[PDB]
This record gives structure tokens, C-alpha cells and sequence, in this order.
């Protein structure tokens, strides 16, 4: 009961949101305060911190918005293992580390509620199956 | 500042994002059904999409800007007047201003505490209108921000105000030759509230008191406990919208 005109989807460094884009143009089509998202944002996200973090803002016909803030990428989550130099390319023939089977039990709880699976036995073979677009190894 | 647009969506392109904050880009974008990616600075990404020029957004804030009421204060710019009897506090905005629920919470309880002839610490003073605020109300005041950017700036709205604080880059410990002082200001998140709490109760006199804001309603309860663990003890809370502003004796 308050009518919603823009799911805005947008990705975002923990604590480190300015007015500058893609939050200006983002928000300040629909008449989103401007200074109150990145105010409220950066507030929600200094828990975490340099981690990436998707947000969905939710703006209304009175201008008002709120936003969910993920999870954030199983990318960035990946090679928190390894986080060596740039990553892999567009057509994929680039290396930078590995790691094994037992990252995913712990992180694919974390990364649960976005793509939804209730059991526990595909969120394995997801990010086996992430580790691959960078140059990573599971073994 | 160049736009850079993706053949795909934030779960579709999953994997190359990590390589475009190795590229230096501040933000991503989804649109009907492209990813726009923004830099401070232009370099060889693989991807081979496309760029684009800086360009609205800016003036649409600084234009609609009414003055913000905070009694006894009103903060203006410098193309404001006023008619009352509130104090004007005149403050170029920009890089942080007046119209945050978190700046007014501070400003009504700066009014509430401080005495004249207070030392006041204001810490993350970014426009220093909390610094120059103190000094209005009889304070002596230093204000520091760990950004020596935001200094020049806070220095010249001190002088379009008739006040003189002092503002030094830094944090609690360049503070402390200053010191001790009567009374702390601080506008930050609730998570560096509760890891500073035990260097506050550094800061201050026997007696002196702790104004905190720059908390989510939420996430109080992180600097309630930090604070009652450095041995502060409550004085009172104040709230607006989704923000608290939370007071302590030492």
C-alpha cells in the first residue's frame, strides 16, 4: 500500500557511496533523496567493508525509497581466497590461484537466499561452477 | 568521469565484475538490459564495450535547498537569508551540510549540553558546521576529519560565520596535545562508535560528556554496550527517522 514506480539495481563499495554515478542519475531520475541514500547506505554497509555490495533500491510515487543491500558477488567471495592482481578476461584464458572443495561449505550459506535452492546439494556444484570464468581450481 | 556499457546484467556478467574494480570504477549500473560501469579514469578493459562522456544531477539538489531547522539554530548557504531569531550557521554545501537528520540531532543537542567556555571536540568535522555550531554557542572548539581535503573548506565556512575553531587532520589522538576537553561531538557510523568508545572516555574531563550520532536506529545497541563497557553512563537518547543520537557521562 504505497505504489512503487522503480526497482533500481546497482552495484556498490561497502561505506564508499557518493551523489557522483551511478547513484545521481540512478536516483535523481525518479526524485530519490539523494544525500539521504548515500548517508544510509554507507551507514548499512561499514559492517562489511571494500567488499562490493549489490543494493536494490525500491523508489515510490511520494519519492520515498528503501533499499535491500546482498550478498555481495560469489566472484568477489571466491577469490577472497586468492585475491591476487586483476582477473581473468572476456573469452576466459587467464590464471590466478586455486583453491579446494571446502570454501563453498561456508560460503554457500552466505550466498543462499539469492538464486534460490532449499537443499543444501546444488549450492556445491554452483560456485565449482563459478571458479572457472577467473582461473581458479578445485581439487 | 566515463560511463562504460556492458553486453549483459549484474547475473549474467557475475564473474568479470571483480575485474572492473581492479580497474578502478566507483559504481555499477544495471539498465534494460546493460551493465554501466563508472570510472575516475579510462584503461584497457578486455571486454570491449563501449565509452562515454561525463554529461543535471548535481544542481537539482543545491537549487530545491531550503533552509534546515534545527532550533536555536538555522542553517543556511550563502545565498540564503533569514527573518528569525534562530542563529544562522552559513555553510558552503557540498562535501558533507545541515539538512541530515543526523546534523540536526547534533546541533538541538549541542544546545541541550554545552556550556560557554566548553572545549568541544568535533570529530569527523567534514564542513565543520558542528565545530563553528560549538563556537556560536560559547565553545572552544576543534574539529578534525581524517580527510585533510575537507580542511581548507571548513576554514572558510568558520569565517563567513565570525568563528574560529581550530581544525586539524587526524582523529582522537591529534586531538589529545588539545585536550582534555568538556565536551565530544561525533558524527559517525555505530561500528567506529564502539571500537573508539574506550579513547572518548580518553578525551574527556572527569565529568565530560560524549554526543553521538551517525547511528542507524538498528545498530544502537553496538554503542550502547561499547559505550556502558568504557564505563559511560546514559543520559539520554534522541531520534529522527531511521537515525539516533545517543548521549553519555563520564
Amino acid at each position: 500500500m504505497k505504489k512503487v514506480v522503480a526497482v533500481v539495481k546497482l552495484q556498490l563499495p561497502a561505506g564508499k557511496a557518493t551523489p557522483a554515478p551511478p547513484v545521481g542519475p540512478a536516483l535523481g531520475q525518479h526524485g530519490a533523496n539523494i544525500m539521504e541514500f548515500v548517508k544510509a547506505f554507507n551507514a548499512a554497509t561499514a559492517n562489511m567493508g571494500d567488499a562490493i555490495v549489490p543494493v536494490e533500491i525500491t523508489i515510490y510515487a511520494d519519492r520515498s525509497f528503501t533499499f535491500v543491500t546482498k550478498t555481495p558477488p560469489a566472484s568477489y567471495l571466491i577469490r577472497k581466497a586468492a585475491g591476487l592482481e586483476k582477473g581473468a578476461h572476456k573469452p576466459g584464458r587467464e590464471k590466478v590461484g586455486r583453491i579446494t572443495w571446502e570454501q563453498v561449505l561456508e560460503i554457500a550459506k552466505q550466498k543462499m537466499p539469492d538464486l534460490n535452492t532449499t537443499d543444501l546439494e546444488a549450492a556445491a556444484r554452483m560456485i565449482a561452477g563459478s571458479a572457472r570464468s577467473m582461473g581458479v581450481e578445485v581439487v | 568521469m566515463w560511463v562504460y556499457r556492458l553486453k549483459g546484467t549484474l547475473e549474467a556478467l557475475d564473474p568479470i565484475l571483480p575485474g572492473l574494480f581492479d580497474g578502478g570504477a566507483r559504481g555499477l549500473w544495471e539498465r534494460e538490459g546493460e551493465v554501466w560501469a563508472f570510472f575516475p579514469a579510462p584503461v584497457d578493459l578486455p571486454y570491449e564495450g563501449v565509452w562515454e562522456e561525463v554529461g543535471d544531477w548535481l544542481e537539482a539538489w543545491r537549487r530545491d535547498l531550503k533552509p534546515a531547522l534545527a532550533p536555536p539554530f538555522v542553517v543556511l548557504a550563502p545565498w540564503h537569508t533569514w527573518e528569525g531569531a534562530e542563529i544562522p550557521l552559513v555553510i558552503e554545501p557540498g562535501m558533507a551540510t545541515g539538512h541530515h537528520e543526523t546534523t540536526r540531532l547534533a546541533l538541538k543537542a549541542l544546545a541541550r549540553h554545552l556550556r560557554p567556555g566548553d572545549k568541544v571536540l568535533d570529530l569527523g568535522t567534514g564542513s565543520g558546521v558542528l565545530a563553528i555550531a560549538a563556537e556560536k554557542l560559547g565553545g572552544k572548539a576543534l574539529g578534525v576529519d581524517i580527510d585533510p581535503m575537507v580542511l581548507p573548506q571548513a576554514e572558510a565556512n568558520a569565517k563567513r560565520n565570525g568563528v574560529r575553531p581550530r581544525f586539524l587532520e587526524g582523529s582522537l589522538e591529534a586531538a589529545l596535545p588539545f585536550g582534555p576537553f568538556d565536551l565530544l561531538v561525533a558524527n559517525l557510523y555505530a561500528e567506529l562508535h564502539a571500537a573508539l568508545a574506550p579513547r572518548y572516555r580518553e578525551a574527556l574531563v572527569p565529568g565530560g560528556r560524549a554526543l553521538l550520532t551517525g547511528i542507524l536506529k538498528d545498530r544502537a545497541p553496538l554503542v550502547r554496550e561499547a559505550m556502558a563497557g568504557a564505563g559511560f553512563r546514559p543520559l539520554e537518547e534522541a531520534a529522527e527517522g531511521e537515525w539516533v543520537l545517543l548521549a553519555y557521562g563520564r
